[PDB]
RNA sequence: GUGGGAGAGGGUGGUGGAAUUCCCGGAGUAGCGGUGAAAUGCGCAGAUACCGGGAGGAACGCCGAUGGCGAAGGCAGCCACCUGGUCCACCCGUGACGCUGAGGCGCGAAAGCGUGGGGAGCAAACCGGAUUAGAUACCCGGGUAGUCCACGCCCUAAACGAUGCGCGCUAGGUCUCUGGGUCUCCUGGGGGCCGAAGCUAACGCGUUAAGCGCGCCGCCUGGGGAGUACGGCCGCAAGGC
């Protein structure tokens, strides 16, 4: 049984990008929908539309990969090199502003559902709030 | 096209060998063979020639690599 | 063996509205035959093991039916154990 | 084997592949017959009269 | 030659067609396999259930001896 | 009720007396068992590919009938008492699958 | 739910053939049997090899498969009956009813035990022969328990895929078993073999993952001492946890 949707959207993303595939199917929510969207908008992945698949909504994500690399194994550097999940089904992570975490001196980012949304870390230390830490990615 | 088309440029192997990678030239099967779309072939074709020119005209040396039965005669001659 | 028949008098008879199949009283009544035969056939039949998974598989089934049905809609529920006297 | 020592000491790679090949090792490539001597004539001959014509 | 091959139409169920069961076996009273008979695991699997039924009913030879060596 | 063949192997050296005979007793004995024939056929000799009771000949008898399931295996150890049967063979009515279509 | 399919899946009744052994009948003589070689052994009270008629027990030759079914341990002569799981098509019904699951309950090869029956073949222990510094062993001739059936215990294993279960995602090619279709070939499920990405200490695994993830359970923390001692629980006992 599918025990967690977001876990199963990043793993998704994760496989797709590996592989150098150009989009990628996942079902569609309101919440995945957020992630996509603070993806899109931080760079990440090309964008993001709404589809349908046999009647079923679905999401396809289109995928972003740098320039063609020269000499043996000449696949495009990624740009989504690690993808995590901070807080699962089982274990659920909450962080204060204070304990809001940064990552790769900023070079990454961190996604939380702050009580005003979902926003990077960036903008909820800006804002003032903290919530569940979602997942971390550079 | 025109010339690749009577030359029999367009036609490959059948679906027991074809590497998924090329999937993204393969216009349409037929009769158990993969065919080429010949279209892709032009625009790819005028930027190795384009390549090719540049590199000639600057004074660059290519080499010729074609160790099969056939293909021997046609890349000693073309060569030289 | 469950005669067409027989099924069909079951549907018939528990059936939440004319051209229900599927419903849990429908489900559960079907499950309670199923269970009364090889109940009776394991009753003559002592040595059996194999059908015995299958029947407990089919208790199971039908108490967890039973359970969802209870905590949604009581009163369907307390019929339903009164007309099929289980747990009786 | 021809192509791996040409991938490792950075040389562009020039390829007539066909249906059966890899297209990422190739820089430049032909999508096109290996075999079907009359293919190879007409992309070789091309190619060399171009070679030719713009030295 | 494969058995089927040289045969016409026929159903293979028929446990009394003794005409024909008498081709699927050997010169001792023993089935032939799939490299003799040339047919599906289908089909060879229900002509050996019926060459067993035939062979109850006298029909067919349990075993036979080979006039040789 | 389901459909069944019944093959019955009796002595071949039966005159028309005892043939009549004892097919009228396997007949009697088969509507006491709600047996219901559809068909009837008769094969008269074969050679066996063995003895069967010290000889080499049996006399065929060949019913498609129609009884309840449960009854079956009765039929069965009745069809048998008789000294004079050899062979009973009840058998479900498979369906005809042609080979070499 | 409706329409279908495959199979050594299980239980209960019956009946089919070819061996082995013993009894009897017909003949019929001088050795059979056994080994690397030989004896022990059976035979002149008629052995062995042949034919015919009986009795009884256990196992199912070809098909047979690198095959199928089951949650495992396992399951194949044939027929009937009573039943379990599973697959495909139609997407017809319900509306999240779900996954895992410490304890508990049940099943669990072989050997072993208890109460009865049965006993053809094989054969622990045992009795002889042979080989040999010695064989208390391997080889040979006999031979009880046991191997078989009913009920009741025992509960272990190299119980193995040495790989817990459920779900989703990530190139393909090839060989098979079994369904539906518009049948050149597409579309489900199962069993194998090469191999993308990736993983691994390596071997190797690779859509039947040992990859990328999620949920729950069970285990591990140097080798001996040691699955030992002790205490507890379960067993008629051996013994098991």
């Amino acid at each position: 049984m599918l025990t967690d949707p977001i876990a199963d959207m990043l793993t998704r993303i994760r496989n797709a990008t590996r592989v150098y595939k150009e989009s990628t199917d996942v079902p569609a929510s309101r919440f995945k929908e957020e992630i996509l969207r603070i993806l899109a908008r931080e760079g990440f992945i090309k964008g993001y539309e709404r589809v349908d698949v046999d009647g079923k909504p679905y999401l396809r994500v289109y995928l972003k990969y740098g320039p063609r690399r020269q000499g043996p194994d000449p696949r495009p550097e990624q740009v989504i090199h690690h993808i995590r999940r901070i807080s699962k089904p089982g274990r659920r992570v909450y962080v204060g502003v204070k304990e809001i975490p940064r990552v790769r001196r900023g070079l990454g980012i961190a996604i939380l559902s702050t009580s005003k949304g979902v926003l990077t870390d960036r903008e909820a230390r800006k804002l003032g709030v903290g919530g569940e830490l979602i997942c971390e990615v550079w | 096209v025109k010339e690749l088309l009577e030359a029999g440029v367009h036609f490959g192997h059948e679906r027991k060998r074809w590497n998924p990678k090329f999937a993204r030239y393969i216009y349409a099967e037929r009769n158990g063979i993969h065919i080429i779309d010949l279209q892709k072939t032009m625009e790819e074709l005028e930027r190795t020639f384009r390549f090719i020119e540049d590199l000639a005209m600057r004074g660059g040396t290519i080499l010729f690599v074609g160790t099969k039965k056939q293909a021997q005669d046609i890349v000693r001659m073309e060569a030289e | 063996p469950i005669t067409k028949e027989e099924k069909q008098k079951v549907i018939q008879e528990f059936a939440r509205f004319p051209g229900d199949t599927g419903s849990t009283e429908v489900q559960v009544a079907l499950l309670t035959l199923r269970i009364n035969r090889l109940s009776e056939h394991l009753k003559v039949h002592k040595k059996d093991h194999h059908s015995h998974r299958g029947l407990l598989m089919m208790v199971g089934q039908r108490r967890r039916l039973l359970r969802y049905l209870q905590r949604e809609d009581p009163e369907r529920y307390r019929a339903l154990i009164e007309k099929l006297g289980i747990r009786g | 084997i021809a192509v791996r020592e040409a991938r490792k000491l950075f040389i562009p790679v020039i390829a007539l592949a066909d249906t059966d090949s890899d297209p990422d090792l190739v820089d430049y490539i032909i999508p096109g017959n290996d075999d079907a001597i009359r293919s190879i004539q007409l992309i070789l001959s091309r190619a060399v009269d171009l070679i030719i014509q713009a030295r | 030659a494969k058995v089927k091959a040289t045969l016409g139409e026929f159903d293979l169920r028929d446990y009394r067609n003794v005409e024909v069961l008498k081709r699927f076996l050997s010169e001792t009273g023993k089935i032939l396999p799939r490299r003799r008979t040339g047919l599906s695991a289908k089909e060879q699997r229900i002509l050996a259930k019926t060459i067993k039924r035939a062979r109850i009913l006298g029909l067919l030879p349990f075993t036979e001896k080979l006039v040789r060596k | 009720m389901r459909r069944y063949e019944v093959n019955i192997v009796l002595n071949p050296n039966l005159d028309q007396s005892q043939l009549a005979l004892e097919k009228e007793i396997i007949q009697r004995a088969l509507e006491n068992y709600g047996a219901r024939v559809e068909k009837v056929e008769e094969l008269g000799l074969r050679r066996l590919a063995y003895p069967i009771a010290k000889d080499p000949q049996g006399y065929f008898l060949w019913y498609q009938v129609e009884m309840p399931e449960d009854r079956v295996n009765d039929l069965a150890r009745e069809l048998r008492i008789r000294d004079n049967v050899r062979r009973v063979m009840v058998v479900k009515s498979q369906e005809p699958f042609l080979a070499n279509a």
